[PDB]
RNA sequence: CAGCUUUACAGAUCAAUGGCGGAGGGAGGUCAACAUCAAGAACUGUGGGCGCCUAUAGAACUUAUAACGAACAUGGUUCUUGCCUUUUACCAGAACCAUCCGGGUGUUGUCUCCAUAGAAACAGGUAAAGCUGUAUUUUUU
């Protein structure tokens, strides 16, 4: 067994790119590379990039996103 | 006063626990109810009398049932009484291949000690023979020399706020405890503590002793007498008036 | 402890019913639940809002976005009640 | 307090199907109390391929339909 | 009227779960649990049954006044005079209970009160078959013997979950008089024995198999069923599975909120000691001793319960009773413990494989049911069957095989990978056994066991039965293999009718005590001389008993009893002598792999390779039965004449079963 | 409608409730049982649903309403 | 330290509804009369379905090494025995039977010894007894 919080420490200690997807919310997603760790799903990452979907690029900066609002994570 | 304490007072009483008390339903003397340690004290005082074995398994072969056995296939055991046969020996096997000294075996002896415990089995051709029992071994210690739970007799094995329940008893056995426990294992008069009342022509003190395995190195004539008495109880159990 | 949670458990083998948030109805073999409503089925139908039904083998569901279980009329008679 | 008995879907290709009428695929690799899904990525419901391990939140999930018995 | 006895009539006592909901249960699998509850003689299985029957059930009529205050103990499932008379559990007289768990919800169980007596294996046996789970039980203080060990290595053999009850805790409690301290290490040392003779699953009393009991004085718990009454109003819902983990172990409190599991020297014992056991003696000796008043005060407090006013009144050993049962609640922990054992059910098809053989799962294609055990439950016969998988209805046309026809049948079916139905019956009634009454149904489904009237008289011990609708389901079906009853029996007991006129009743008798005994070999020999082979002395004596009285009512004529012996050859045979109107050796097999033997050619080559390391050209030759057959000349290669060798040994098998 | 003033949710059970529910749907039936998180087992339950007119009616039996999901409780009758 | 249910409390409007209501004894007698206590493990009614099923229920007592007795006598009858030779009076076993010395349970009725109130809950307090409680993903932040 792989548990989720090992998951995301793997994830971190790689710095590699990640593509979340926003909870209650289709047509915006984050790209960028997970830095932080904290006991829920909240994590710091920086060198983000918002992301309209296609039913391409938008400028974002260094960004915390909220446990409550993830959906997806991948590394 | 030490030990007799709580008994002294009415033990000697024309009726042996007083009117208008909470022991006794009342002056119709009728049915009682009596605390632990005064039930604790009369055992005591009963040691004489009452000497019976807490141990069930000690009347093997000594049974209502095991006697009406017995009497059924004309098979004493030893210690036991005899009466005549219910049936009469017919001695007509007229030497058939059956059951002969020729065909069978003979490693065992086959003791009717053994009849009356298997009668189905071991005797051929019973009648009206009841089932015996054949029962568990009773580990019972009783402490002699006024100690409180000790493994005396036998031997050791090899190897948020709150307390556990009951806290605030700081003592585990009660000063009447042993006594209780005592009381616990012994047989039917004392092991309760409320009971309807006999009459002291319906008490058997002398019953006990015959019910017994004869106390040994005693003469011919007590052993003949202790088996006589045996025979009239068993008598008087066998036909129920 | 919750007596619904109870007694989904208890229905667990027979043929419940269970409507979503979404409004998407199943009906199958209760499998197994949790204290949160954790709810597992067999061999079990999946209706949609519109009507268009679905077939499907196993199925696991999650208590928060489940909005009522429907269980048969046989463990009204007893016993976890009283 | 419980764990989700997952252990028969362990290993196995799952329809996870996740708030707003959405749904993700992949074979099933572990799991946790907060019903926070471990899963080896596949495609997004014609259909297309996103990541290779994903790591699936347990309040997007809906359901998780068994495509493997 | 009758002697040995049931309910005979619909004044069955009702039960505090109604009857309805139980049967509904019975209709889906996963929520029926086959117990089968086992132990040695006297270890209190049946006055645990009894106990739980108690609980499930509103007033029932055997119970008197005395049972019921605690005194006798109702021993319920002993119905027959002779199991009541002798004291001992004889025959499978199981019950049928919706028992609840701690998680509130309820589930039906079949429970089988075997017999303890080690002359009653075969009843044992038939049990462990039945059952799934099995409540192993042990009296505290024998400990375990070796017949509990025996036990638990039979259950290993045939899949079975071992959860175990730990019974009669009252004599240590009592009776030994052990200190606290000292109970807990004898329970310690019991339990390390038990894992002992187990394989690999480690028992303890957390995980909730091993189950303190107390059956006389009427209460069993689990350790997790005492902290769920009795520790949730302290300890919050976080830690309460860790402290029941805790409890066990040789751990400590430290006179402090949170446990060390190093010894400390202010406080005496361990958790368990300080959290159960002792709290238990102490509810024993207040029960005893203590003032009433007092003792009323501490479970108003401590336990949150009340003694009614006429409880008060009771005489001491059964108002001890009557307060542990107040304290320890009508035995729910023992159910959940049972559950939690037998939450596997991947355990269901390993055995299923042993009883048969490996299988290919077909439950919609037909109905099949292994027949375990005749009966004489309610005086006329009934069978108890375990429906395995289908469902069986009432008035159903079926078809059954004895396992003595189960190999060949097995055989055959190899053989041929036309309809050859060779017998069958109908089905007359089914019943649940309810202990002392047959509560009677019309289905019958998967996974639980029923005593069914109309299949008896087909077979003569352990059949099968079952319902194809097809060919290709026919060939799917297995055929389960005849039931070890590990007491194999060489108590020799040889009859005669007294009175020959009435040969025909004594014949009748015996097939009788065949099919409702099933450790009974009866073999007829050709002198007129009927001979059992029974499996001890008491279990003969019992047998007796139910054929000169109840299954036949006559003068019987019995021998000493005997045994069978059997010839073998101390030294090879040395002459190489022929015979005529073949010439076949002598020699004693390896005293290792006779008892290996006791307990695809290529294959079996190995395996006799593996055991005595013979030659290779002899394990091929080899092709034994009962004991060992090999064809080891020289031309034998060359010719075709003793090519083509089953019939022989159908020949040597005759030899093999009638001796020199 | 009739119904005594009572003081708490356990003590008016057994009584045929109405519940409205967050969709938009009205599960009327007789409250069995309660939970601390206020989910409901209701005995012979119907939902009546109203779309965007009239009340459409669905028969459904017991049934275990979720405590998330319910507005409101209103008694719409006595036991029996 | 919250909540609801009951007593002990004023003064209420007192409807509303419950519950204690034709609201009135208790303890006991070597006190009665009756009933009933060996039968399909066996109880009694109630309607309904039509001598039997299905729901209602009730149930005091006695029972599983089977009994009202943790107790034990004696008769009568046959059959077999034994001392015996006549019988009674006896021996000891069997089968039926009875008698007796006792036992409960229930209902009345009495006898004795102690005693005496015909109305209280609601709005909620005052005080005390029964149980429950101690916002970051599945309930209410
Ligand atoms: N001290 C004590 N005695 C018990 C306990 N449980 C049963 N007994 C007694 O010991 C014996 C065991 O009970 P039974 O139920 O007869 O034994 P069993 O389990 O039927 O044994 P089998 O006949 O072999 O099945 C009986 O004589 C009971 O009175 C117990 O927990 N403590």
């Amino acid at each position: 067994m792989v548990p989720p919080i090992n998951c995301i420490f793997n994830f971190l200690q790689q710095q590699t790119p990640v593509t979340i997807w926003l909870f209650e919310q289709i047509g915006i997603r984050i790209k960028g590379k997970i830095v932080g760790f904290d006991e829920f799903m909240n994590v710091v990452i920086d060198e983000a990039v918002e992301i309209p979907v296609n039913s391409k690029g938008t400028p974002l900066g260094k960004i915390l996103l909220k446990g409550d609002n993830i959906t997806l994570i991948t590394s | 006063s030490q030990d007799d304490e709580y008994v002294k007072d009415w033990l000697y009483d024309s009726r042996p626990l007083e009117e208008d008390s909470k022991k006794v339903n009342g002056t119709s003397y009728k049915k009682w109810s009596f605390d632990l340690p005064e039930m604790s004290n009369l055992y005591r005082l009963s040691t004489p009398l009452r000497d019976e074995v807490t141990d069930k398994n000690y009347y093997y072969l000594f049974d209502k049932k095991s006697f009406f056995n017995g009497k059924a296939l004309n098979n004493a055991i030893p210690g036991g009484p005899k009466f005549e046969p219910l049936y009469p020996r017919e001695e007509e096997e007229d030497y058939n291949e059956f059951n002969s000294i020729d065909r069978v075996i003979f490693r065992v002896p086959i003791r009717s000690e053994y009849k009356v415990a298997f009668p189905h089995l071991y005797n051929s051709r019973p009648r009206s023979v009841r089932i015996p029992w054949y029962n568990n071994p009773v580990s019972c210690i009783i402490q002699n020399d006024e100690e409180y739970d000790t493994p005396a007799l036998f031997f050791d094995p090899s190897l948020e706020d709150f307390a556990p329940l009951l806290a605030e008893e700081e003592e585990l056995i009660l000063p009447n405890t042993k006594d209780a426990m005592s009381l616990y294992h012994s047989p039917f008069p004392f092991n309760r503590t409320k009971g309807k009342m006999v009459r002291a022509q319906d008490v058997a003190l002398a019953k006990k002793w015959f019910l017994q395995h004869p106390d040994e190195e005693y003469p011919v004539k007590v052993k003949v007498s202790y088996q006589k008495l045996l025979k009239n109880y068993v008598l008087n159990e066998l036909h129920p008036t | 402890n919750g007596i619904p949670v109870k007694l989904l458990n208890e229905a667990q083998g027979h043929i419940v019913s269970l409507e979503l948030t979404t409004g998407a109805t199943y009906r199958g073999k209760l499998v197994e639940s949790e204290d949160s409503m954790n709810v597992q089925l067999r061999d079990v139908i999946a209706t949609e809002p519109q009507g268009a039904v679905t077939h499907m083998d196993q199925i696991f569901v999650r208590g928060s976005q489940i909005k009522f279980i429907v269980v048969p009329d046989l463990l009204k008679n007893a016993p976890l009640f009283k | 307090v419980s764990t989700p008995e997952l252990k028969k879907y362990m290993d196995k290709k799952i329809l996870l199907n996740i708030n707003g009428s959405r749904k993700v695929a992949g074979i099933l690799r572990g799991y946790d109390i907060f019903l926070n899904v471990v899963l080896d990525d596949a495609m997004e419901i014609n259909n297309h391929q996103l990541g290779l391990q994903t790591v699936i939140r347990g309040n997007s999930i809906i359901s998780l339909e068994a495509l493997d018995a | 009227e009758h002697t040995i006895f049931t309910q005979l009539k619909k004044n069955i006592p009702k039960t505090r779960y109604n009857r309805d909901y139980m049967l509904s249960m019975a209709n889906i699998p996963e929520r029926i649990i086959n117990v089968g509850v086992i132990g040695p003689l006297h270890s209190g299985k049946t006055s645990l049954m009894d106990l739980l029957v108690i609980d499930s059930h509103k007033r029932i009529p055997d119970m008197s006044k005395n049972v019921e205050l605690g005194w006798k103990p109702l021993r319920y499932l002993d119905n027959l005079k002779q199991e009541i008379d002798r004291g001992l559990s004889i025959k499978l007289n199981g019950s049928t209970l919706l028992c609840t768990d701690l998680e509130s919800k309820s589930r039906m169980i079949n429970f089988l009160d075997a017999p303890g007596h080690v002359n009653f294996m075969d009843e044992t046996a038939v049990a462990l078959a039945a059952s799934d789970l099995v409540l192993i039980v042990i009296d505290v203080v024998e400990g375990v013997t070796f017949v509990v060990e025996q036990l638990i290595k039979q259950s290993i053999k045939n899949n079975v979950a071992m959860c175990f009850v730990i019974n009669k805790l009252d004599r240590l409690i009592l009776d030994l008089k052990l200190p606290p301290m000292d109970a807990y290490l004898k329970l310690n040392h019991i339990i390390a024995n038990i894992n002992s003779f187990t394989k690999g699953n480690v028992f303890s009393p957390i995980d909730n198999n091993i189950i303190f009991a107390s059956t006389k004085l009427g209460f069993t718990f689990t350790i997790k069923e005492f902290v769920s009454y009795y520790y949730a109003h302290s300890i919050p819902s976080s830690k309460i599975d860790d402290f029941t983990t805790r409890l066990w172990g040789s751990v400590y409190y430290h006179k402090g909120n949170f446990r060390t599991k190093p010894f400390e020297n202010v406080e005496k014992y361990p958790t368990f000691v300080e959290f159960i056991l002792i709290p238990l003696y102490k509810i024993f000796s207040y029960a005893l001793s203590m003032e009433k008043d007092k003792l009323k005060n501490l479970l108003r407090s401590n336990f949150r319960v009340n003694l009614s006013q006429e409880a008060l009144q009771y005489d001491p050993q059964p108002f001890l009773k009557h307060v542990l049962q107040l304290i320890f609640r009508q035995q729910t922990g023992l159910v959940d413990a049972i559950t939690r054992c037998y939450q596997p059910f991947e355990l269901f098809d390993n055995k299923t494989a042993h009883l048969s053989i490996p299988g290919k799962s077909t439950p919609e294609g037909t109905l099949w049911a292994h027949v375990l055990k005749t009966v004489d439950y309610g005086g006329a016969e009934w069978s108890l069957v375990r429906i395995y998988s289908g469902l069986l209805k009432r008035g159903d046309t079926v078809r059954i095989l004895d396992t003595s026809q189960s190999e060949s049948r097995q055989k055959r079916q190899l053989h041929d990978i036309e309809d050859d139905e060779t017998p069958s019956c109908e089905v007359e009634e089914i019943g649940l056994l309810g202990g002392r009454y047959v509560y009677p149904v019309h289905e019958a489904h998967k996974g639980q066991i029923v005593l069914i009237k109309g299949i008896s008289s087909a077979y003569i011990k352990s059949a099968t039965l079952y319902s194809v609708k097809s060919k290709e389901d026919m060939k799917q079906l297995k055929f389960f293999k005849p039931l070890d009853y590990i007491t194999e029996a060489v108590f020799k007991i040889v009859l005669q009718p007294l009175l020959p006129r009435e040969l025909p009743k004594l014949l009748d008798a015996l097939n009788k005590i065949s099919k409702y005994y099933p450790g009974v070999i009866i073999k007829v020999e050709e002198s007129g001389e009927h001979v059992i082979l029974g499996n001890g002395e008491l279990y003969m004596d019992c047998l007796l008993y139910d054929l000169r009285a109840s299954y036949a009512k006559i003068e019987i004529k019995i021998s000493d009893p005997l045994t069978v012996f059997s010839e073998s050859c101390s030294n090879e045979s040395f002459a190489s002598i022929p015979v005529s109107n073949i010439s076949v050796a002598a020699e004693p097999m390896d005293s290792k792999m006779i008892q290996d033997l006791s307990r695809p050619r290529k294959l079996s080559k190995i395996l006799r390779t593996e055991y005595g390391w013979d030659s290779l050209a002899s394990r091929n030759v080899w092709s034994f039965y009962n004991l060992i057959n090999d064809t080891l000349p020289d031309e034998i290669s060359p010719e075709l004449l003793s090519k083509y060798k089953e019939q022989i040994i159908q020949g040597f098998y005759w030899a093999v079963k009638e001796g020199p | 409608i009739q119904v005594a003033h009572s003081s708490r949710l356990a003590n008016l059970i057994d009584y045929k409730l109405r519940v409205l529910t967050q969709d938009g749907r009205v599960y009327i039936g007789q409250l069995m049982a309660f939970d601390k998180h206020m989910n409901l087992v209701l005995n012979e339950c119907i939902e009546e649903r109203v779309p965007k007119i009239k009340v459409e009616k669905r028969v459904l039996g017991l049934t275990i309403l979720r405590g998330e999901q319910i507005l409101s409780t209103v008694v719409e009758d006595k036991p029996l």
